């Protein structure tokens, strides 16, 4: 109960079950994985009054692979990071082409979750005294 | 503890397994030495919907009840409950004009007034006593060596 | 009865069913006195929070034809008021005694 | 105020008349006698001519004042008192006088009027917070008022208050 | 239709490639989310009704209102029995029912509008006992409602 | 802000809360937070808390 | 009859207050819901 | 019920978000509710001009 | 009657389209992932399915 400041809440793919009447939770570790899943999952201007936030990665299909990209793709992965999870730091991105035809681009992204309560994280029994922005 | 007695007065008396019984009460019913009608008809008078009350009277139940004194206060004998006597009756009227009771629909009432007290009586047999704080269990005299 | 210049007021705040950011603060705090026993995530990637905020926007709509004035909302697809309202012409006049 | 369909000073069976009855406030008791409320005559011609503008072309009405006239109370001695001071019997006569006089002229009663059966007087009594009981009470017009001249009609045939007449009546002595 | 397509619930579905898992999960979402759109229909609902309410030639028979949602994609599936979604007034008395206690709240809004006039219809309220039994309520809120229609002759020509 | 560690063999209490707050002192405060009654010698499986300071 | 005055002009049903054209609690739409589960 | 779980932070997720919502609503029962005083005032000022 | 407009068949835009990108980055570039202009909307829609 040391880790309580990662919090708990719905799972995104709500699950409903019937041999109890409850929807299924997440906590943790687990919370923090369903919640990469979700921000990589929207576009910018999906949600109604939180015009920035998602990710901007669809502005790169039907293009080339070199260089040049591959510096842009980090750049995007890492602001989205910066600015909507506050429980982890990225510790390397590994972009690859494993198809020599089929138009496959492969990301791999590795994270470290950190030790120490972010001033970011609206978890309920914390931010009330260290939430400072 | 709602109404504001504190543990030394709930406890008092003896212990009763079906719930807690009010001193004030008790006291307040014992057997009635008189009845009068400035008491009646505050009853009558406070009951919702009535305006008028155009005719009353009191009496000991007797036969040959013709021409009698209003016996405005009437005294009990010394060891007798007073009941009523189940010949009495009122009569209701709207502006001038007299209106019939059905039996059945009172009935209903009255049983639903009455059952609904049956209710709390029973309610107030299980919670008859007060939480204790509980601890735990640790060996408090385990040392280890300073050395 | 000339046209006049239009603009919009920069004091967004009531406080009431048309106040989006008002709504969403009682939603939370509702939400913490009822169930924080099982639910303390209120960030922004949570289908709840997400769900929350979608029914604000809903609320908001609600009031907001609410306040339509009464001579659209009880209008008749042909006009007039028959059966409304009777008319001075026809309510106040008194016959000749 | 009263009207009065079919009533002339000398009939109360008169066709093509009327008679109004006109009562003041005077809340401002510095200035009015409560116990003989008056409307002056500016009032009751001004009243008058206002109606008889708006009645019909055959028909004049006529604005009086009610000319009161009342019987009062007397009753058992009170079962309980806050004190034989603080609950006088002469404060109780004090409050009945009030509860009556608010019908005969403008002051705050909850009784809904003066002119009622004994059961309202007894709610009204019961309702204090220094009274318990009273076995007995009566309220006849008092036959042996001396000052107006004697042969006065009493009200003792069980009359729940009941106004003397139509007019020239107002069951609110006090 | 305010959510985002990640959670499946829109007009363009869910691609086929995510598994029937996902696309059942997104149908038991849609079935939650009915509990919240179904009142917010009702207040709706309502709105269009004022005129009847408090209509002069003649009010309606209910008080409480609702309507079928017909802008989800399966509601043909989601809901046991689809006729009641082809008749609001079929729908009202499923769900709402007994709920709405009609013969007081129409008394209600009739005694409201005949105030307006400074009428008073208290006494229909014992005098038709005495002729009617428990038909009464019937009668008296169609009398009401005649009443009204009929008031610009009887207040004039007295 | 608050903090976590595990507890492995070769830790002290006194030593810990020094890599944290920068002084040792604070070793009775957290051995309260914890419910630690024998903190002089730790379990090597634990997982403690570690609460900031108070402000005003 | 004794005619009318000042305290008997107060009509109970004219103030628009009288008529609650909504009137539900948070325990009806409870009702409502466990019907249409 | 109700009265029970109020603010005991008890609630199973999917009975908190429809309690909240419940209790939102509270604030459009009172603007919905004020239309029958706007009715007669419009009528008296509006159509009668009085 | 101004409010009523033309609907066409969208071999004409792609036509554009296709202009476009050669002078950008080159007839190796694909044409996929480029806006239209003068287009309100798509005619009907066409879900994952």
């Amino acid at each position: 109960k040391s880790k309580d400041f990662l919090g708990t809440g719905w799972g995104f793919p709500p699950e409903f079950e019937t041999s109890i009447g409850q929807v299924k939770t997440t906590s943790g570790v687990e919370d923090i994985q369903k919640s990469l899943e979700i921000l990589f999952s929207t576009k910018i201007g999906e949600r109604i009054m939180q015009p920035t936030y998602g990710c901007n990665l669809d502005e790169l299909l039907f293009s080339p692979i070199n260089r040049t990209l591959k510096t842009y793709v980090i750049e995007l992965i890492k602001n989205a990071i910066l600015y909507h999870e506050p429980r982890i730091d990225p510790e390397k991105i590994d972009i690859t082409q494993g198809n020599e035809i089929e138009g496959e681009l492969l990301i791999h992204l590795q994270y470290i979750v950190r030790a120490t309560n972010s001033r970011k994280n609206m978890v309920y029994p914390f931010y009330l005294e260290e939430g400072t922005n | 503890v709602d109404k504001g007695y504190t543990m030394d007065e709930i406890f008092e008396g003896p212990f009763l397994e079906n719930g807690f019984i009010d001193t004030v009460e008790l006291k307040a019913s014992e057997l009635r030495k008189e009845v009068r009608l400035s008491d009646i008809i505050n009853i009558i008078m406070s009951i919702d919907g009535v305006k008028i009350v155009k005719e009353i009277t009191l009496g000991n139940c007797d036969e040959n009840d013709g021409i009698e004194n209003n016996q405005w206060v009437i005294c009990i004998p010394e060891n007798k409950k007073p009941k009523l006597c189940k010949k009495t009756t009122i009569n209701y009227f709207k502006g001038i004009l007299p209106i019939n009771l059905n039996p059945v629909r009172v009935d209903n009432h009255k049983s639903k007034i009455l059952a609904s007290r049956l209710e709390n009586d029973l309610k107030a047999k299980d919670d008859l006593e007060p939480a204790i704080p509980q601890g735990t269990f640790a060996d408090w005299g385990e040392y280890s060596s300073i050395q | 009865t000339l046209n006049k210049h239009i603009s919009i007021p920069k004091d967004m705040s009531s406080k009431d069913d048309l106040d989006f950011h008002f709504l969403r603060e009682e939603g939370i705090r509702y939400i913490k006195e009822l169930g924080s026993n099982f639910w303390t995530d209120y960030n922004t990637h949570d289908p709840g929070i997400t769900m929350l905020e979608v029914l604000c926007y809903a609320i908001s709509d609600l009031g907001n034809r609410i306040n339509i004035p009464i001579e659209d909302l009880i209008a008749n697809e042909e006009g007039g008021v028959k059966g409304q309202f009777y008319k001075v012409q026809e309510i106040l006049p008194s016959a000749p005694t | 105020v009263k009207c009065l369909n079919h009533t002339c000073s000398s009939s109360f069976q008169s066709p093509g008349n009327a008679t109004l009855i006109l009562v003041p406030d005077t809340v401002q008791q510095s200035v009015f006698d409560i116990y003989q409320p008056r409307v002056s005559q500016g009032t009751l011609n001004d009243v008058a001519a206002f109606v008889n503008e708006l009645n019909s072309f055959h028909v004049q009405a006529k604005v009086i004042n009610p000319n009161y006239e009342e019987v009062k109370v007397d009753v058992k001695v009170k079962f309980r008192e806050g004190l034989d001071v603080s609950f006088y019997l002469t404060k109780v006569k004090e409050d009945i006088k009030k509860f009556l006089s608010p019908w005969a002229y403008d002051q705050e009663s909850s009784v809904e009027f003066g002119v009622t059966l004994h059961r309202s007087q007894m709610i009204h009594y019961l309702e204090q917070l220094t009274y318990v009981d009273y076995i007995t009470d009566l309220r006849l017009l008092k036959r042996q008022a001396g000052s107006s001249p004697c042969n006065p009609i009493f009200i003792e045939t069980t009359e729940k208050e009941y106004i003397q007449p139509s007019n020239p009546k107002s069951i609110l002595v006090s | 239709h305010e959510f985002p397509e990640t959670y499946g619930i829109s007009d363009i579905g869910l691609p086929p490639k995510l598994g029937v898992k996902r696309a059942v999960l997104a149908r038991q979402l849609k079935g939650y989310l009915l509990f919240f759109d179904q009142i917010l229909a009702s207040y709706f609902e309502h709105l269009s009704k004022i005129k009847s309410l408090l209509s002069l030639d003649q009010g309606p028979s209910f008080t409480y209102f609702t309507q079928a949602i017909k802008d989800i994609k399966d509601v043909e599936e989601l809901f046991k029995d689809p006729t009641l979604l082809e008749n609001d007034e079929e729908l009202t008395k499923s769900l709402i029912g007994k709920l709405d206690d009609t013969i007081e709240r129409r008394n209600q809004l009739m005694d409201h509008l005949i105030a307006r006039f400074a009428e008073n219809f208290s006494s229909y309220a014992f005098l038709m006992k005495f002729l009617y039994g428990e038909s009464t309520d019937e009668i008296v809120l169609q009398d009401k409602q005649s009443f009204l229609r009929e008031y610009k002759e009887i207040s004039r020509e007295r | 802000m608050s903090h976590y560690r595990t507890v492995k063999e070769g830790d002290t209490l006194p030593l810990m809360t020094y890599r944290i707050y920068g002084d040792s002192k604070y070793y009775l405060e957290v051995a309260k937070a914890n419910g630690l009654t024998n903190f002089r010698r730790l379990k090597t499986g634990t997982e403690l808390i570690f609460p900031p300071l108070q402000k005003q | 009859r004794d005619g009318t005055g000042r305290r008997d002009l107060l009509d109970p049903k004219l103030a628009p207050e009288s008529v609650q054209l909504q009137d539900f609690e948070l325990s009806d739409w409870l009702i409502f819901a466990l019907n249409f589960a | 019920f109700l009265a029970a779980y109020d603010q005991s932070g008890k609630l199973t997720p999917h009975l908190t978000l429809f309690v909240s919502f419940l209790k939102l609503l509270e604030t459009s029962k009172k603007r919905f509710n004020q239309l029958t005083k706007r009715h007669l005032d419009f009528y008296y000022q509006e159509i009668l001009h009085l | 009657i101004n409010s009523h407009k033309v609907t066409l068949p969208p071999s004409s835009s792609m036509a554009g389209a296709y202009a476009r990108v050669d002078n950008d980055r080159g007839v190796w570039k694909s044409p996929a992932n480029i806006g239209l202009n003068y287009v309100s909307k798509p005619s009907v829609t066409v879900s994952h399915e």
